């Protein structure tokens, strides 16, 4: 699932907690989470390509 | 009686009032196409970035 | 074609028979035609003028019959034929009125075509008696956590929504309608409240907003909006709740459930005032007509939870009264307060202090109340009533050297108050009310920072849905919290708090 | 669709004022005389049915 990717991500953010000199690796990961969450809402926002021509 | 008179008069002497499809076009938003199919730019293409990154952050994990 | 529809309409006119009683207006002033004729007129009978204006005959005087014009005075003129429709005020009632915005006459003011109705029933029909009712025992959840717990709402019962002017009183009400969608979606007729919103004196702009919000939340398919707008004349305004009630009665008669929201009787009052004063009928207190008590009482007693002999049905009601300067002292508020069985008192100060719903818990009461509370919800919110009561008392202590006990009350109280904030026009399911309140009761929320309460809430819900939507489904379906569930729930809250 | 509905309302109103013109034509005709007779005989039938 998407949850596998995200679980490994947030676990790794908290692993990245346990390592220093990697203070912006997690910020890149956060961005990856953001856009991942963006594409699902992009997809949910969708207007189906076809025009309505049955009713409309 | 009067019903018949009106019915007849009304129907006969003008059924529909004039209308023109061409005039309608001005008053409605016209279809216009999306511009560009678009292709995403090749993000971080090649090891130019990698060689840079390995050097840039040779930062260890403490 | 435009021609064909017109052709059908002209074709649909044809002939007539004897106009039973003509009248001739003697004098028309102030929408009070005084008619000579109409000898055999029935009281408050509908009469049709030459102008096509309709009227009622409130005064049947010893030689003139004082028609009250439903229309504007401009159209009526002296000496007019006043045909006698011969049917006392009745409105179509049936099942088709669901999703139809109709005015008092029943004419769709949204043009959703001729009403499908199973009867036309009089709007003066008298309420069911003592023995034709059986005591309330069926909740109606409003999806507002505070309403459902602090002042639980039953069926066939009436409680005020009495509060300060334009505090979005209609919003508090509208929320209830939205929550009825969840139960409505279900197939069980037990789970079907067919709401009726009665917009009295409400501007057409307001009704446009009403219409769109209801359509937006897909509510129209169990909603009826009886609309008597500001423009609509004082007979319509007067008869508007009466008309609405009749529609509700049909549902009630079918033994179904429904919720009729009279908003606001304050404008109903004004209309009766206008009628009476203009008809020169004896004036009374606060320049409201002498029988205003009688009017309000007639309307408000129609709402009834029927008996099992009458195949238990209901017509839950929620009158809305607009207080002028918060004066419960005022004559129209005092009367209504007496008649109703419970009050919910929205308070402007709270609204300003950002508490929305701005219900003032102290001045909200239910006299049916906890009798029709969900058993689960009852269990997890006895504590809540007491805590808030204490929070109120210890409120003024919020100015330094404060006892540990008082400080404990304050932390618990502030967090609870924050918890009971809700974003209006989002109702919350009972299966999600029950967890949130449980947490507060177990005081695990006391620890959570005030600023973080909002974030906590949504997170707890998502966490519960991820962690165990089995528990939630159990809560929904069993409706009674078993010791094992209460155990699990406490654990769940603890676990959630830990993250 | 929006303009289509608007145009229908406009057509109906055009034909409405045309109906007023036909009403004036009807009241011009000695159909104005002849239909009084029609009303008279119809009322004779009606009033006899009472």
């Amino acid at each position: 699932a998407k949850s596998a990717a995200n679980k490994l991500d947030w676990a790794k953010v908290i692993s990245s907690l346990r390592i220093t000199g990697s203070t912006a690796t997690q910020l890149s990961s956060f961005k990856k989470r953001n856009d991942e969450a963006r594409r699902q809402l992009l997809e949910l926002q969708s207007q189906p390509t076809e025009v309505d021509f049955s009713h409309y | 009686n009067v019903i018949q008179d009106l019915y007849l008069r009304e129907l006969k002497d003008t059924k529909l009032a004039p209308s023109t499809l061409q005039d309608a076009e001005g008053n409605v938003k016209p279809w216009n196409p999306p511009q560009k199919p678009n292709l995403p730019e090749l993000e971080l293409q090649g090891p130019e970035a990698l060689k840079a990154y390995t050097e840039q952050n040779v930062e260890t994990a403490h | 074609e435009v021609s064909s529809i017109l052709e059908e309409r002209i074709k649909g006119v044809s002939d007539e028979a004897n106009l039973n009683e003509t009248g001739r207006v003697l004098a028309v002033g102030d929408g009070i035609a005084r008619v000579f004729g109409l000898n055999n007129i029935q009281a408050e009978e509908l009469v049709e003028f030459s102008s096509g204006v309709k009227g009622m005959a409130l005064n049947l005087e010893p030689g003139q019959v004082g028609i009250v014009l439903f229309g504007s005075d401009r159209l009526v003129k002296e000496g007019e034929l006043v045909k006698r429709t011969g049917n006392i005020v009745d409105v179509p009632v049936g099942p088709g009125l669901l999703g139809r915005v109709v005015d008092a006459l029943g004419n769709p003011i949204d043009g959703k075509g001729p009403i499908d109705a199973a009867g036309r029933s009089r709007a003066q029909v008298k309420a069911p008696g003592i023995l034709p009712r059986r005591s309330v025992h069926e909740p109606v959840q409003t999806g507002l956590k505070a309403v459902d717990a602090l002042v639980p709402i039953g069926r066939g019962q009436r409680e005020l929504i009495i509060g300060d002017r334009q505090t979005g009183k209609t919003a508090v009400a509208l929320d209830t309608i939205l929550n009825q969608k969840r139960w409505n979606n279900g197939s069980d007729e037990s789970k079907k409240l067919y709401c009726v919103y009665v917009a009295v004196g409400q501007k057409r702009s307001t009704v446009a907003q009403l219409v769109q919000t209801l359509e937006q939340h897909d509510a129209m398919k169990y909603s009826i909006i009886v609309a008597a707008t500001a423009s609509e004349a004082a007979p319509l305004q007067y008869l508007a709740p009466f008309t609405a009630a009749s529609i509700g009665e049909w549902f009630r008669d079918n033994g179904k459930h429904a919720l009729i929201v009279y908003d606001d009787l304050s404008k109903q009052a004004v209309a009766y005032r206008q009628l009476s004063l203009l008809l020169r009928r004896p004036p009374g207190r606060e320049a409201y007509p002498g029988d205003v008590f009688y009017l309000h009482s007639r309307l408000l007693e129609r709402a009834a939870k029927l008996s099992e002999k009458e195949g238990s049905g209901s017509l839950t009601a929620l009158p809305v009264i607009e207080t002028q300067g918060g004066d419960v002292s005022a004559y129209i508020p005092t009367n209504v307060i007496s008649i109703t069985d419970g009050q919910i008192f929205l308070e402007a100060e709270l609204f300003y202090k950002g508490i929305r719903p701005a219900i003032n818990v102290g001045l909200s009461v239910s006299r049916v109340g906890s009798a029709a509370q969900v058993k689960a919800l009852k269990q997890v919110a006895g504590s809540l009533k007491l805590f808030l009561a204490q929070y109120r008392e210890v409120a003024a202590f919020a100015q330094s050297d404060l006892d540990a006990s008082t400080k404990q009350t304050l932390v618990r109280g502030e967090r609870l108050t924050q918890l009971l904030k809700q974003n209006q026009y989002s109702p919350l399911a009972t299966e999600e009310q029950v967890p949130l309140i449980y947490a507060g009761v177990n005081g695990h929320l006391d620890g959570i920072e005030l600023s973080r309460i909002g974030e906590f809430e949504s997170s707890f819900l998502s966490y519960l849905k991820s962690n165990h939507n089995e528990l939630l489904t159990e809560i929904r379906e069993k409706g009674e919290l078993s010791k094992e569930l209460l155990a699990s729930l406490k654990s769940a809250t603890e676990s959630f708090v830990a993250t | 669709v929006r303009y289509e509905a608007s145009l229908r309302q406009l057509e109906q109103r055009q034909l409405a004022k045309s109906v007023i013109s036909r009403v004036q034509s009807e009241l011009g005709n000695p159909k104005f005389q002849e239909k009084v007779l029609q009303q008279s005989i119809s009322e004779i039938e009606q009033l006899l049915s009472k």
